[PDB]
C-alpha cells in the first residue's frame, strides 16, 4: 500500500492545522493502526501518535488523531513555532508490513523577518602552496529561507564558479546558507578585493577580503 | 508435561461445528438462549464429549445406504460409521460421531458408487435436522433429492454437506439455530448423554465464540455458527493430554510482530472460554495473531475489560 | 536508557555488499522486536524490514522495494541487529536507522530510533578531504569576540564530523552542511565564535574525521603571520 500524505501545510500560531493521511484499496480488515511521527530538523523522529489516536506519555494535548478505515488524520490545534517540522504517517495492518507516508512539511505562517549574518574568510595559507583557493561566504539566522548570493572581484561582478548550498533549517528556526567562491592563486592573488554579497527580503549584506 | 494451546491464526483454523474455516472472534450475552453445542466440545486434558470427533471434514456428514420412499423424491438412509462398519446405537453418545447438532435445513450433494462396475452418481440433496424423521441415534436419517429413481439401495451412499437453506423466504434469519439441539432420537424421545451446557459464572463475563460464517444455497438464512473450540483446538488437546492443574487456565492473545498482548481470556477445564466484556462485540484482532498459554489462575480470576 | 547505535555504513559499489549493525543498550534485546528503516536523500521514510522475538519464532518480513535483497538478523548474545544488504541499487543510498518496536503501550508504535547511517551505494573511489585553517582578522570580529574556522574541502561520500578542542568547545559551534561540488566532492565550514581575550592564550583544534577514507586530521587554526615580514 502507499499512503497519501499532502506536501506542506501551513498555518498561523494558535489556528487549528490538519494533516493527511490517505490509504488505498488495501484494505485488508478492521485493523488498521496508523501512528503519526514528528520529526524536527537534525532529530530523530518522535512517536506523537499512536493506535490511530492515542499518545505518548510527554506529548501534548495539542496533538489528536483519528482513523477512517482508510484514511488517518493528524489535527494540531493551537499551532505553536516549535510546531514546525515534517510530520510522517506509518500504517500498520497486522500482517508483519509497515508502510510509511511521504511526509508533511508543517511550517508556521508568519513569523518575524530575520538578517542574515555574513562572514567572509580568505584562502589559508595552507592552501595558496597547494594553489588552489577559496572564499567561505557563510550565511546564518535569518528567516526566511530563500537568499540570493552575489560576488564580485575588486567591485566587478563575478560570473561561474561559485556554488552555494541549500538553506537548512536549524533548530533555531532561521536558516544558514553557505556558499563557497573557488579561485587559483594567480587569480586571487592578481585582484585585490573580494567581496560575497547576500539579498535577503530586498536587502544586502556586504563583506569584503583583502590578500 | 505442560498445557499448551496450538500456534494457529483465526484464519488458519477451522470451525469445529461444520466443515468451514473460522473468520472471525464474537463475544455476546448468551442469556436468552441455551448454549449447548454437541461437536466442539473438548476438554483442555483431552476428553472428547458429545458428538465431537477428530476430521474436521467429517463434520455433517452421513454414511450409508439409502432406500426410496415411493412416491416421493426422498430417501431413507440407514446410517453406519465413518469407518463403513457398522454403527452401534448402544453406545454411549448423543448420536453418531460428526451429527449437525443444531435445528435447520442443510443443502449438499448424496454420492453413490456401484459396488461392481464401479459407476458413479450425484444429486442436490437437502436433510431436515429439525424434522420428525431425523433419528441419527437410531441410524436412520431422512434426505431430499433432485431425482426419485437413480440411487440403488445396498449400495455405498454418502452425504457431503455444502450449505444451509432458508424456506420459503419469508421471516428472514429464522433458521438455521444454531442454539437449538435436534431431537437426535426422533419425536417424543429426549437427547441422551448430551455434553453439558455451558454458561459463564464470573459477573461481567461472556462467551468467547469462534464464529465463521456457514454458505448459503437458498433463501435468507441465518448464516452465523459460534463454536466453543476450533477444531484444531480438539485435535490438539486430544493429542497433548496435559493435566489440568485448575480450573481455569490464562489464556493471553499475543501479537507476534509485536508482543503487545491485546486481551486476555480464560480457558476452561471444561472446554470453553470466557471474556471480560458486556454486549455484542466482534474482536477487531491481527491477523496472525493467537492465543498464548500462561498459567493456571484461580477458578474466578478476575480478567482485565477487553 | 534505552539507546539504539548503528555502525558499519560508508561506500559500497552498486552490485556489491554491505552489513550494517545495530547495539543496544538499556532493555532485553530478545524481548522486543526490531525493523531497519531508510530515509533516502530529500526523501520520505522508507521501512525496510524487520524482525520479531526469538520467542515468538524468529521470523523476518522486508518490503517489496527490497525483497529477497536485504537480510534482517540479529544475535542476542551480543546484543546486536544485522542487516545484510547483498546486491545493492544506487536507489538504495539512504540514511538508515535502526529502531524498536515496543509491547508495552501500543503495536506499531515505534518508540525509539538510532542516530542514523549512511549508506552511499557508489562507484566513485573514496577521497579524503582537505583541512585548512580558518584563521581569526580584524574583519571577522566584532566586540570581544573571534570567529575562526575550519575549511573542509573535498571529500567523498558523507559524513564528516567535525569537532573542537577535542569535544570541549561545544559552545558557539556552528557546523554548516557541505556543497556538493560540480566535481562531485562535498565541502563544509565549521566555525566557532571565541572571546578575543582567548586567541593566544587558548589553542583552537579542530578534530576532522571521514571514516569512508579512514582519514582522522587534527588541525590547529591560529591567526595568520606571514613568514616574509609585512
Amino acid at each position: 500500500s502507499v499512503l497519501i500524505q499532502p506536501a506542506s501545510v501551513s498555518g498561523s500560531p494558535g489556528q487549528s492545522i490538519t494533516i493527511s493521511c490517505t490509504g488505498t484499496s488495501s484494505d485488508v480488515g478492521n485493523y488498521n493502526l496508523f501512528s503519526w511521527y514528528q520529526q524536527k530538523p537534525g532529530k530523530v523522529p518522535k512517536l506523537i501518535i499512536y493506535e490511530g489516536y492515542k499518545r505518548p506519555s510527554g506529548v501534548s494535548d495539542r496533538f489528536s488523531g483519528s482513523k477512517s478505515g482508510n484514511t488517518a488524520s493528524l489535527t494540531i490545534s493551537g499551532l505553536q513555532a516549535e510546531d514546525e517540522a515534517d510530520y510522517s504517517c506509518c500504517l500498520y495492518a497486522g500482517r508483519s508490513l509497515w508502510v510509511f507516508g511521504g511526509g508533511t512539511k508543517v511550517t508556521v505562517l508568519g513569523q518575524p523577518k530575520a538578517a542574515p549574518s555574513v562572514t567572509l574568510f580568505p584562502p589559508s595559507s595552507e592552501e595558496l602552496q597547494a594553489n588552489k583557493a577559496t572564499l567561505v561566504c557563510l550565511i546564518s539566522d535569518f528567516y526566511p529561507g530563500a537568499v540570493t548570493v552575489a560576488w564580485k572581484a575588486d567591485s566587478s561582478p563575478v560570473k561561474a564558479g561559485v556554488e552555494t548550498t541549500t538553506p537548512s533549517k536549524q533548530s533555531n528556526n532561521k536558516y544558514a546558507a553557505s556558499s563557497y567562491l573557488s579561485l587559483t592563486p594567480e587569480q586571487w592573488k592578481s585582484h585585490r578585493s573580494y567581496s560575497c554579497q547576500v539579498t535577503h527580503e530586498g536587502s544586502t549584506v556586504e563583506k569584503t577580503v583583502a590578500p | 508435561k505442560p498445557f499448551s494451546v496450538p500456534v494457529l491464526t483465526v484464519e488458519e483454523m477451522t470451525n469445529s461445528r461444520f466443515p468451514i474455516p473460522l473468520e472471525k472472534l464474537f463475544t455476546g450475552p448468551s442469556s436468552a438462549f441455551v448454549v449447548q453445542p454437541q461437536n466442539g466440545r473438548c476438554t483442555t486434558d483431552g476428553v472428547l464429549l458429545g458428538t465431537t470427533q477428530l476430521s474436521p471434514v467429517n463434520i455433517c456428514t452421513f454414511r450409508g445406504d439409502v432406500t426410496h420412499i415411493t412416491g416421493s423424491r426422498n430417501y431413507t438412509m440407514n446410517l453406519a460409521s465413518q469407518n463403513w462398519n457398522d454403527y452401534d446405537p448402544t453406545e454411549e453418545i448423543p448420536a453418531p460421531l460428526g451429527t449437525p447438532d443444531f435445528v435447520g435445513k442443510i443443502q449438499g450433494v448424496l454420492t453413490q458408487t456401484t459396488r461392481t462396475d464401479g459407476s458413479t452418481r450425484g444429486h442436490k440433496a437437502t436433510v431436515y435436522t429439525g424434522s420428525a424423521d431425523f433419528a441419527p441415534k437410531l441410524g436412520r436419517v431422512q434426505f431430499e433429492t433432485d431425482t426419485d429413481r437413480d440411487f440403488e439401495a445396498n449400495q455405498n451412499t454418502k452425504f457431503t454437506p455444502v450449505g444451509v437453506i432458508q424456506d420459503g423466504g419469508t421471516t428472514h434469519r429464522n433458521e438455521p439455530q444454531q442454539w437449538v439441539l435436534p431431537s437426535y432420537s426422533g419425536r417424543n424421545t429426549h437427547n441422551v448423554h448430551l455434553a453439558p451446557a455451558v454458561a459463564p459464572t464470573f459477573p461481567g463475563e461472556q462467551l468467547l465464540f469462534f464464529r465463521s460464517t456457514m454458505p448459503g444455497c437458498s433463501g435468507y438464512p441465518n448464516m452465523d455458527l459460534d463454536c466453543l473450540l476450533p477444531q484444531e483446538w480438539v485435535q490438539y488437546f486430544y493429542q497433548e493430554a496435559a493435566p489440568a492443574q485448575s480450573d481455569v487456565a490464562l489464556l493471553r492473545f499475543v501479537n507476534p510482530d509485536t508482543g503487545r498482548v491485546l486481551f486476555e481470556c480464560k480457558l476452561h477445564k471444561s472446554g470453553y472460554v470466557t471474556v471480560a466484556h458486556t454486549g455484542q462485540h466482534d474482536l477487531v484482532i491481527p491477523p496472525n495473531g493467537y492465543f498464548r498459554f500462561d498459567s493456571w489462575v484461580n477458578q474466578f480470576y478476575t480478567l482485565a475489560p477487553m | 536508557e534505552v539507546q539504539l547505535v548503528e555502525s558499519g555504513g560508508g561506500l559500497v559499489q552498486p552490485g556489491r555488499s554491505l552489513r550494517l549493525s545495530c547495539t543496544v543498550a538499556g532493555f532485553n534485546f530478545g524481548d522486543y522486536a526490531m525493523s531497519w528503516v531508510r530515509q533516502a536523500p530529500g526523501k520520505g521514510l522508507e521501512w525496510v524490514g524487520f524482525i520479531r522475538s526469538n520467542t515468538y519464532g524468529g521470523a523476518t518480513g522486508y518490503a517489496a522495494s527490497v525483497k529477497g535483497r536485504f537480510t534482517i538478523s540479529r544475535d542476542d548474545s551480543r546484543n546486536i541487529a544485522y542487516l545484510q544488504m547483498n546486491s545493492l541499487k544506487t536507489e538504495d543510498t539512504a540514511l538508515y536507522y535502526c529502531s524498536r518496536v515496543g509491547k508495552d503501550f501500543g503495536d506499531g508504535l515505534f518508540d525509539s530510533w538510532g542516530q542514523g547511517t549512511l549508506v552511499t551505494v557508489s562507484s566513485a573511489s573514496t577521497k579524503g578531504p582537505s583541512v585548512f585553517p580558518l584563521a581569526p582578522s580584524s574583519k571577522s570580529t566584532s566586540g570581544g569576540t573571534a570567529a575562526l574556522g575550519c575549511l573542509v574541502k573535498d571529500y567523498f561520500p558523507e559524513p564528516v564530523t567535525v569537532s573542537w578542542n577535542s569535544g570541549a568547545l561545544t559552545s558557539g559551534v556552528h557546523t554548516f552542511p557541505a556543497v556538493l561540488q560540480s566535481s562531485g566532492l562535498y565541502s563544509l565550514s565549521s566555525v566557532v565564535t571565541v572571546p578575543s581575550s582567548s586567541l593566544g592564550t587558548q589553542t583552537y583544534i579542530c578534530n576532522v574525521n571521514h571514516k569512508p577514507s579512514n582519514t582522522k586530521v587534527d588541525k590547529k587554526v591560529e591567526p595568520k603571520s606571514c613568514d616574509k615580514g609585512l
